[PDB]
This record gives structure tokens, C-alpha cells and sequence, in this order.
């Protein structure tokens, strides 16, 4: 007989678990600033002005549908306009594909090891004592 | 007289001679458990073809 | 590199504005593509005629077989440096080991392609053949579709270049911490230019076509 | 007249990129032996 | 913060207004990278 060593239960947000608390906050920061620079180079006095399609939050919407794989409606055309996006494509390719690798790792196993039985380490270790009546 | 050649390591030089200087059957399979290996290009050979 | 690309992207956005605030010269573009193609015709043949492509540690000549000699290794002459005899260049082919795996006819054919410069020599050929036709735009001219077939040879040469790169790398494993000679990069560098030339032929074809349409 | 193919050298480079990514593009080959 | 006041005094140049917002966006770039390296320093 030994103790019962205290398994922790999953939470409500257990799908958010295979990415640490900071990066979720970090990615949103990066999400916004990517979008505005796209919108920065979007409207830059084309030398009418009513030329580009990338609007204020429309630039935000391109950044989202690029991020999650659903596609978009319109592509950038400028040299500077396209050189930002492939970076963001390369960003979102690495990140959330890496998310799935960790996400599979949670659905594998949850067994707490509950240290070594048929004891035999009570002979070997000096850590946990053991007695009788 | 044995203890000199052991101390002079001449046996090892002979042990290199009759086992290792005649390493012939060039198989050289040992096997490492590290799954951290990048793939070969030759693993993806015919894809380019 | 995410953030580093952003101000990099913004920087190029600035210079377009001032450049418009205040290729070029057709005809010497025809002169431009010649010096590109001829220098590409050099560096292809340079790396081909080269005893050294990669640095590694092998032997010089056996049957000498001490332990291992560092090698100034390339295609034909697997010549060695840093030894008791430096610069003794061996000729190397495929060798029959135990049972030879003849049933691996995919491998034996891969051996048969290997001990040959068959694609890197052919990468010279169309580059040489493309080098023939680029001079023909003045003498016996105004046929002006033979100019189009010239750039075909350059692009197909880079195809012949790239496949020879693979099979040589496929031959290497076919740790040691081997490195590369600078001459190995020359076929890779000329691979770029052989494509950079032939695209410019298409412009000069279509502009002469645009001059033909008028 | 003939201004058919939208693919310049820059867009062909560009379509090559997002094809290797997941994100598709509007331009598409539309014509045989380029479509393949 | 300097150039935003300059839209009245010595005005009607009206392209120096454009360079002002460059500094704000690039400041957030300078902000976000300092956030990372401090978090990188925590486990570092």
C-alpha cells in the first residue's frame, strides 16, 4: 500500500494547452502589427487613389483567412505588397502545423507513472522507506 | 616478458593487425536509437525525377 | 525573421515613392545577354573540367592504404592532398562488391548513369548549342524564330545541370564531415544564369514579334 | 488582339510560392500543358 | 510625439505628417521585440 499520487484533471480550455500561455498572447500582438503594415503599404498615393482593395479591417480580414486555411478573396500585387504576405504565409505554415504535432501528443496518453512497483527499488533506492507491523 | 609488451602495447598493434587492419566485410551496421535524424535526399530521390 | 522582414518590406516601399517623385536600353539588352551567356558558358565548363568538387577523407591508391587521406575529390580524378604523396590523381569507377545486386537494376542503371558526365556534359552541349545560335541573329537573320529556339537550349541545359547535381549527391551516400570545394558551386551558380539568359531571349523574341505585329 | 496570358515572370514566380504554401491564388494556368 | 505638434507651426509641407506615423508603428516593432527577449530571458 502506497499513497494515491494526485492526478490533475483537464480544464475547460484543454485544447489551448498544447501551446503555452505567453505565445497565445504573443501571437495576437504579432497578428495585429502584421496587418497594419499591409494596410500601411496598401494606401500610399499611387504616383486614381481608388486603386487598391485592401481596406482598414479588410486588411485584417486578409490576414486572418491567410492564417487559418480558408483562402481569401484578393491578392496583393505590389512588390512590397507581396513581400510581406509570403513571410506571413511562412509564419503561419510553421506555427500551427507545429501546433498539431503537440496536439496529437496530448491525445496519446495520460498515464501517471506512479513510481516503480513490484517494488524492487525499496531494495535499490534509499528514498522511500517501508515497514511492517 | 609478457608484461613488457602489454606495457608497450605491442599486443594492441598486433590486435589492430589481425582484426582491424583486415577489416574486410564492410558492413558497419551499429544502429542508433536517436530519431532526430533528418532524412536523406536519396530518400526523396524519385520525387524530383 | 518575421519582424525583420517587416521593416525590410517597409524600406522598399519608401524608395519606390522617391524614385517616381522625379529593361532599359533595348538593343544592348541583346548585347547584355551575350556576356551573361558566354560567362555562363565558361563556368559550366570550368566546373566540368575540375578534379576537385568536394573535400573528403579517403585514399589515394590501393593494392597508400595507410588509414585515410584527405581528398581533393571531383568527378574523374579522385586526386588526393595531405599525404605522403600529394596530387596523385586516381581514376575511379564502379566496383564489384559482394553479389553486386544485379536484381537492383534500378541501382545498376543508377550506377551506369553515375560513372559518366552524361547530364553535366549535356549541360555543356545545349549551352554550347545555344551559344551557337545567339551569334546567328545578325548573319542570316530576319528568320527571327530561330532566336526562339536558342533560349530553349539554355533552359534545358539547366535541367541537364540540376539532374547531374542530384545523382552526384546521390552517389555520395551511394560521420565523415565532408565539405565542398568552391568549384562545385560553379555548376550551381551557372545553373542560375543559364535560366537567367533564356528568359531574356523570350523578351527579345516577343518584342521582335511586337515589332513584327506593329 | 492577344493579351491572353496573365502570367508574367513575377506572377509565375508568385504563383509558384503560394502553391508551395497552402494559400492559393486567383491566377491559374487555364491552358493545356501549362495546366499539367 | 515631436512631429505631431508640427502640423500647425511650419505647416503645409504636409509630407512630414506622413513620416510621423512611421515612428509610431516602428515603435511598436521596437516594443514587441523587447517583450520577447525579456520572456526569452526568463527561462534563459
Amino acid at each position: 500500500m502506497i499513497k494515491k499520487p494526485q492526478k490533475s484533471k483537464p480544464g475547460v480550455f484543454s485544447f489551448l494547452d498544447p501551446l503555452a500561455y505567453e505565445i497565445w498572447m504573443c501571437i495576437v500582438f504579432a497578428y495585429i502589427g502584421v496587418s497594419v503594415v499591409l494596410f500601411l503599404v496598401s494606401r500610399f498615393s499611387p504616383y486614381s487613389e481608388s486603386t487598391n482593395e485592401f481596406g482598414i479591417f479588410n486588411s485584417l480580414w486578409f490576414s486572418l483567412g491567410a492564417f487559418m486555411q480558408q483562402g481569401c478573396d484578393i491578392s496583393p500585387r505590389s512588390l512590397s505588397g507581396r513581400i510581406v504576405g509570403g513571410v506571413w504565409w511562412f509564419f503561419t505554415l510553421i506555427i500551427i502545423s507545429s501546433y498539431t504535432a503537440n496536439l496529437a501528443a496530448f491525445l496519446t496518453v495520460e498515464r501517471m507513472v506512479s513510481p516503480i512497483e513490484s517494488a524492487e527499488d525499496l531494495s535499490k533506492q534509499t528514498e522511500i522507506a517501508y515497514g511492517t507491523l | 616478458a609478457v608484461l613488457k609488451l602489454s606495457e608497450q602495447g605491442v599486443l594492441d598493434k598486433l590486435k589492430n593487425k589481425w582484426w582491424y587492419d583486415k577489416g574486410e566485410c564492410g558492413a558497419k551496421d551499429s544502429g542508433s536509437k536517436e530519431k532526430t535524424s533528418a532524412l536523406s535526399l536519396s530518400n526523396v530521390a524519385g520525387v524530383f525525377y | 525573421i518575421l519582424v525583420g522582414g517587416l521593416g525590410l518590406a517597409m524600406l522598399v516601399a519608401l524608395i519606390e515613392f522617391c524614385y517616381k517623385s522625379r529593361l532599359f536600353d533595348r538593343g544592348v539588352q541583346m548585347l547584355l545577354t551575350t556576356v551573361g551567356a558566354f560567362a555562363a558558358f565558361s563556368l559550366m565548363t570550368i566546373a566540368v573540367g575540375t578534379d576537385y568538387w568536394l573535400y573528403s577523407r579517403g585514399v589515394c591508391k590501393t593494392k597508400k592504404k595507410n588509414e585515410e587521406v584527405m581528398t581533393h575529390s571531383g568527378l574523374w580524378r579522385t586526386c588526393c592532398l595531405e599525404g605522403n604523396f600529394k596530387g596523385l590523381c586516381k581514376q575511379i569507377d564502379h566496383f564489384p562488391e559482394d553479389a553486386d545486386y544485379e536484381a537492383d537494376t534500378a541501382e545498376y542503371f543508377l550506377r551506369a548513369v553515375r560513372a559518366s558526365s552524361i547530364f553535366p556534359i549535356l549541360s555543356v552541349i545545349l549551352l554550347f548549342m545555344g551559344g551557337l545560335c545567339i551569334a546567328a541573329s545578325e548573319f542570316y537573320k530576319t528568320r527571327h524564330n530561330i532566336i526562339l529556339s536558342a533560349g530553349i537550349f539554355f533552359v534545358s541545359a539547366g535541367l541537364s545541370n540540376i539532374i547531374g547535381i542530384i545523382v552526384y549527391i546521390s552517389a555520395n551516400a551511394g560521420k565523415n564531415s565532408y565539405s565542398y570545394g568552391w568549384s562545385f558551386y560553379f555548376g550551381a551558380l551557372s545553373f542560375i544564369i543559364a535560366e537567367m539568359v533564356g528568359v531574356l531571349a523570350v523578351h527579345m523574341f516577343i518584342d521582335r514579334h511586337k515589332q513584327l505585329t506593329g
